[PDB]
RNA sequence: GGGAGGGGAGUGAAAGAGUACCUGAAACCGUGCGCUUACAAUCCGUCAGAGCCCUCGACGUGUCGUGGGGUGAUGGCGUGCC
RNA sequence: AUCAAACUCCGUGAUAGCUGGUUCUCCCCGAAAUGCAUUUAGGUGCAGCGUCGCAUGUUUCUUGCCGGAGGUAGAGCUACUG
RNA sequence: CGGGGGAUAAGCUCCGUGCGUCGAGAGGGAAACAGCCCAGAUCGCCGGCUAAGGCCCCUAAGCGUGUGCUAAGUGGAAAAGG
RNA sequence: GAUUGUGCGCCGAUAAUGUAGCGGGGCUCAAGCACACCGCCGAAGCCGCGGCAGCCAACGUGUUGGCUGGGUAGGGGAGCGUCCUGCAUCCGGUGAAGCCGCCGAGUGAUCGAGUGGUGGAGGGUGUGGGAGUGAGAAUGCAGGCAUGAGUAGCGAUUAGGCAA
RNA sequence: CAGGAUAACCGCUGAAAGCAUCUAAGCGGGAAACCUCUUCCAAGACCAGGCUUCUCACCCUCUAGGAGGGAUAAGGCCCCCC
């Protein structure tokens, strides 16, 4: 089917507001002397040096 | 100390020394005029017999001339075709109250 | 211009009612006009302005007529066929305070001004009440001749 | 809000218009109501003035 | 039917003299 | 900084004139600031109307005044246009 | 890509008793859905009903009184037809 | 209101009425309801007096006064008949 | 005991979504019905004060007085705004034209030679003449932009994986 | 199953109305119909229920009226193997 009619601003904003992204956590880890932030989900990884960082 | 006046046929309570505003009547502005009575209360008497209510007086002093806020008018009807326009203001006069 | 209440110039009080061989017209109408506060002369319809009230012993409650069983309180769970009744003997029977209460809200205004006021009733069954230490003020249903 | 103080001075509106108008007192509904917020004591005096000036019985058919 | 005899019985209310439009 | 693109310093009256370059409105999308709303049945306005905030005077710490502005908790009324 | 008579330019702004749309303001006055006729009934001509001006201007309307003819309501039948 | 067509049916149709209203009419009254009752909007006023209808609360005004009826929620749906 | 006439009454009573045939709460300690009496609320009606307009009389070179002031189609009269022009004038790189505010003003279409920011090159008043001279709707047209929407799909019948 | 109150019906005591009558005062029996009794949901039930255990303490700022910010305990959450 199709709409009937065009809905209101408050509503089309109400709706569009809860479609977001959310940030993930950090970790402190010390390779090579000096601390960067990586997430947990990598801690072995950069433990190892298998994951290159810019 | 405090009494009630009639002016342009209605009434406002009035104290010694206080303005209000009251219809247009005709006075040149600086000058005094007297008012009728309608009540009178004096601590704890009420004068309400209408001969003494007559027999007191009302004075008062003219300040100046002011006009009231504007207002706009529109007449319609639906499905009609009709529209009408008709803006008015009104005049005041502003007096002080002198004695009673 | 003409007085209007203040942030702060409103006083409310405490009122016990009793209800023992009264006819529940009589009291519902005393207890809504006081909810209202029509007896003060502050009165101000924006605004409440209503005064505390107690009723009590509501099981006293006179009824004339037949009520006892011709008399039946409605209402609906909002599924369908699900409209069972009930009739006022047997809820005085179960729910001393109900039918009081009942009565009350129906007999105020239904906007949210009286959806708040409601709050302002508090009813009992028994003849005491854990109230008594805000000292309520006795009143009882008079009529002014004229 | 005139009615409401009228009964709480123990006295019904309609009475006290009808003895107003008895007394010949001309003061308004406007009066009567601000002077009643204002000056309980007053409204007093009035009230008594206009049930002095009612008439014997209100059912007789004069 | 049920419809019918409600508006005209509901037209001799004292209100409204016992005429109105429509029966 | 790969570029695209941008910041200083200069050109010039202006760079709110930077080849997408006069004057730059409305639909449209914004960031910051002030007020209000999560027990509510509204052709979404009006008449009343507390609180809060901004301001103009006189008087002092805030209180009135022939004072203005924005917000509006709450009551009455209310069946779009051709 | 369309056929109970293809497509393009012109006659050509083909023609409709038919559906649709026609915008800035105020002051004064203020209608009908009736009769007659019509290859006529959802069209249209005339009359009545409105407005502006010109001319005679109470000749308009209500009440009282007076002079007037009707054949209904009703009622009646050895007064006629049943 | 007085009539025809109709099954003495329709919110049906066709007539006549110095007849009312709506149509081209806001307010108040009957919950809502153009055609019913009162009442004809030049504009402003935080003034008085009233028609129709109302005066337990919703909702402004009398749980008015005096004399009588009601046992049926008749009040707040209708006939032959008992 | 019966027939007589009267006011109230009871039975006769039964359709489909949820009491639903007093508006609700509720009312026979009538707030139900009949007859008298006294009062009150109740509009844009009338009265009171004031502003404007039309017709008419009086006297006057506009004061007073008497009536009226709703309208669809329709008739008559009187007006605002925009452009180009004849004539006579004034403003302007010491800032002219539009745009965005504040403050005000006329009974209307609106106005401000009163003030603030942007800009840079022509404008206003008075009295005549001529208008392509005034938008909201015709399933109107040219250009730009809203929702469905960050939803469906990303166009087969084989299928990729690994080291560099 | 069992219990409570009921419709149709069956009754006991009884004047109005010396008698009679299940009635106008009262008292009783009487069904898959109604209320508890079976299973499940349920304190956003705004009267927002009830009984228990755990911590019940560290700062800064605006200006001391409260509020805001930072650091903690009880606990919770994120990530991980299922
Ligand atoms: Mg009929
Ligand atoms: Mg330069
Ligand atoms: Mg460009
Ligand atoms: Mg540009
Ligand atoms: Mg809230
Ligand atoms: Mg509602
Ligand atoms: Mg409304
Ligand atoms: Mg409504
Ligand atoms: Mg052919
Ligand atoms: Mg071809
Ligand atoms: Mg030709
Ligand atoms: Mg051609
Ligand atoms: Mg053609
Ligand atoms: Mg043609
Ligand atoms: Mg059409
Ligand atoms: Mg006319
Ligand atoms: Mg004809
Ligand atoms: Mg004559
Ligand atoms: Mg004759
Ligand atoms: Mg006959
Ligand atoms: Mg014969
Ligand atoms: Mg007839
Ligand atoms: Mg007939
Ligand atoms: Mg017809
Ligand atoms: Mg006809
Ligand atoms: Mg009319
Ligand atoms: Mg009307
Ligand atoms: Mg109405
Ligand atoms: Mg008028
Ligand atoms: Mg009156
Ligand atoms: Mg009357
Ligand atoms: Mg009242
Ligand atoms: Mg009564
Ligand atoms: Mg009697
Ligand atoms: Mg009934
Ligand atoms: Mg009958
Ligand atoms: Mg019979
Ligand atoms: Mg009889
Ligand atoms: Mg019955
Ligand atoms: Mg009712
Ligand atoms: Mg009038
Ligand atoms: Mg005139
Ligand atoms: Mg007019
Ligand atoms: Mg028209
Ligand atoms: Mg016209
Ligand atoms: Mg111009
Ligand atoms: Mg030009
Ligand atoms: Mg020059
Ligand atoms: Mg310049
Ligand atoms: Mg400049
Ligand atoms: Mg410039
Ligand atoms: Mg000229
Ligand atoms: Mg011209
Ligand atoms: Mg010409
Ligand atoms: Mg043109
Ligand atoms: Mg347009
Ligand atoms: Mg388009
Ligand atoms: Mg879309
Ligand atoms: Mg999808
Ligand atoms: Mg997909
Ligand atoms: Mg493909
Ligand atoms: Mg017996
Ligand atoms: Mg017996
Ligand atoms: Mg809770
Ligand atoms: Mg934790």
């Amino acid at each position: 089917a199709v709409p009937k009619r065009r809905m209101s601003r408050a509503n089309t904003r109400s709706r569009r507001a809860q479609w977001k992204a959310e940030a993930p956590g950090l970790v402190t880890v010390s390779v090579a002397g000096q601390q960067r932030k990586v997430p947990r989900r990598l801690l072995k990884a950069a433990r190892l040096g298998l994951v290159d960082l810019d | 100390t405090y009494a009630i006046v009639k002016t342009g046929g209605k009434q406002y309570k009035v104290a010694a020394g206080d303005v209000v505003k009251v219809e247009k009547l005709d006075s040149e502005p600086g000058a005094s005029v007297s008012l009728p009575v309608a009540l009178v209360v004096d601590g704890a008497n009420v004068t309400s017999k209408a001969d003494d209510l007559a027999k007191v007086a009302v004075t008062a002093e003219v300040l100046e001339h002011t006009k009231g806020p504007k207002i706009r008018i529109h007449k319609f009807k639906n499905k009609t075709g009709y529209h009408k326009r008709q803006g008015h203001r009104q005049q005041l006069t502003v007096l002080k109250v002198t004695g009673i | 211009p003409t007085y209007t209440p203040k942030a702060g110039d409103t006083t409310r009080s405490w009122y016990v009612i009793d209800a023992s061989d009264v006819v529940l017209g009589r009291l519902a109408s005393a207890a809504a006009t006081l909810l209202r506060g029509k007896h003060k002369p502050t009165f101000t319809p924006n605004v409440d302005g209503g005064d505390f009230v107690i009723v009590i012993n509501a099981d006293k409650i006179a009824v004339s007529g037949d009520k006892l069983t011709k008399k039946f309180a409605y209402r609906h769970s909002g599924y369908p066929g699900g409209l069972r009744k009930r009739t006022i003997g047997e809820l005085l029977e179960k729910h001393p305070t109900r039918v009081v209460e009942n009565a009350i809200i129906g007999m105020l205004p239904h906007n949210k001004l009286g959806r708040q006021i409601q709050k302002k009733l508090k009813v009992y069954a028994g003849p005491d009440h854990p109230h008594a230490a805000q000292q309520p003020i006795p009143f009882e249903i008079k009529q002014v001749a004229q | 809000r005139i009615n409401a103080a009228a009964r709480a001075n123990d006295i019904t509106y309609n009475r006290l218009i009808q003895g107003l108008k008895a007394a010949g007192v001309e003061v308004d509904r406007k009066n009567l109501a601000e002077l009643a917020v204002s000056d309980p004591a007053a409204f007093t005096a009035l009230v008594d003035v206009a049930r002095a000036a009612l008439p014997e019985d209100v059912n007789a058919p004069s | 039917a049920k419809r019918g005899r409600k508006k005209r019985d509901r037209k001799h209310s004292k209100a409204n003299h016992g005429k109105r439009p429509n029966a």
